[PDB]
């Protein structure tokens, strides 16, 4: 689950050299469904999704 | 000794404490709003894109 009240279930454990990497380097750690959003509304996770990754690039701790 | 009685009493004083006058101020005293949160200052790009 997430903290905005969004279960998923672990269907398949995906290799690495799979998973679709950035250009930054980075592989992802969890792939999320677009189709978990627009029924469910949850705006919350995609603030926390850019809250957390600026968190996490500032050192900083996000409010 | 005998206790006569008398005739109707017009009115009734009641005496009684004052209004608690100036307790409250005239201007009201509100809790401050808590700020908007500000770009913190001394943000830069730390990441460089490799090679």
């Amino acid at each position: 689950a997430s903290r905005h009240g969004q279960k998923g279930i672990l269907s398949r454990l995906w290799p690495a050299e799979d998973m679709p990497f950035t250009e930054s380097g980075m592989v992802p750690d969890i792939l999320f469904n677009p189709h978990g959003f627009p029924s469910r509304m949850t705006i919350g996770m995609l603030i926390e999704s850019m809250a957390g990754k600026s968190a996490a690039l500032h050192g900083l701790c996000h409010d | 000794g005998g206790l006569t009685c008398a005739s109707a009493p017009q009115g009734t004083l009641r005496i009684l404490e004052g209004p608690q006058q100036s307790l409250s101020g005239s201007p009201l005293q509100p809790i401050p709003a808590s700020p908007p949160p500000q770009i913190p200052p001394g943000l830069r790009p730390r990441f460089c894109a490799f090679g």
